[PDB]
C-alpha cells in the first residue's frame, strides 16, 4: 500500500487519537489527520484526498456507526476503507458494523501487530 | 437445524473463524479440518448476518449453508 496514503483518525479522546497516530507511524504511515466525532470527520473528509478512515464507535454529536453509514451513502467516497474501533466484541455491534459496510473492526486496546493484520487484510480485499 | 461449511481457509483462519462465529452464536457439532470448518447452527441469527461478519476475513464463495 502507498505509504503516503492519507489517514483520518477519529475519536473523541485526544489520547486515543495520539495512540493511533503513533501506531500508524510505527507501521510507516505518516500522512495522518485527526477528527473528534462523526460531524467533524465529515467536515474534514470534504477537503478530499483521503485514503483510509479509522473510526471510534462511541462519540458525541455523531457516532461511528452513523459516520460509516454516511461515508457509504456518499457517491464521492462510498468505497473509502473504514476500520471500526470498538471496546468490546459484541454480536449486535459486529453485525451492525458488517451490514453497514465496515471494512473491518478492531477491539481496543489493540497492538501495532493487530493493526497491521487489520490494515493488510483490508488492503488485500480492496486491491491496494 | 442448519449447517455451515467454511472452505479454503488459510493458516490460522479455522481457529479465528470458530472464535468469530463464537461471538455471534453457540455452535454445536464442530468439525475443525486442516483448512475447513463446519458446524451446526442454533438458528438464533440470520445467515446473511453471519456471512457479512465472516466476510471481514474471507470471501462469500467460501461459505456454505445447508439443512442437516
Ligand atoms: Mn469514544
Amino acid at each position: 500500500a502507498d505509504k503516503e496514503l492519507k489517514f483520518l483518525v477519529v475519536d473523541d479522546f485526544s489520547t486515543m487519537r495520539r495512540i493511533v497516530r503513533n501506531l500508524l507511524k510505527e507501521l510507516g504511515f505518516n500522512n495522518v489527520e485527526e477528527a473528534e466525532d462523526g460531524v467533524d470527520a465529515l467536515n474534514k473528509l470534504q477537503a478530499g484526498g483521503y485514503g483510509f478512515v479509522i473510526s471510534d464507535w462511541n462519540m458525541p454529536n455523531m457516532d461511528g456507526l452513523e459516520l460509516l453509514k454516511t461515508i457509504r451513502a456518499d457517491g464521492a467516497m462510498s468505497a473509502l476503507p473504514v476500520l471500526m474501533v470498538t471496546a468490546e466484541a459484541k454480536k449486535e455491534n459486529i453485525i451492525a458494523a458488517a451490514q453497514a459496510g465496515a471494512s473491518g473492526y478492531v477491539v481496543k486496546p489493540f497492538t501495532a501487530a493487530t493493526l497491521e493484520e487489520k490494515l493488510n487484510k483490508i488492503f488485500e480485499k480492496l486491491g491496494m | 437445524a442448519r449447517r455451515i461449511i467454511l472452505s479454503r481457509l488459510k493458516a490460522g483462519e479455522v481457529d479465528l473463524l470458530e472464535e468469530e462465529l463464537g461471538h455471534l452464536t453457540t455452535l454445536t457439532d464442530v468439525v475443525k479440518g486442516a483448512d475447513s470448518l463446519s458446524a451446526i447452527l442454533p438458528g438464533d441469527i440470520a445467515e446473511d448476518d453471519i456471512t457479512a461478519v465472516l466476510c471481514f476475513v474471507i470471501e462469500a464463495d467460501q461459505i456454505t449453508f445447508e439443512t442437516v
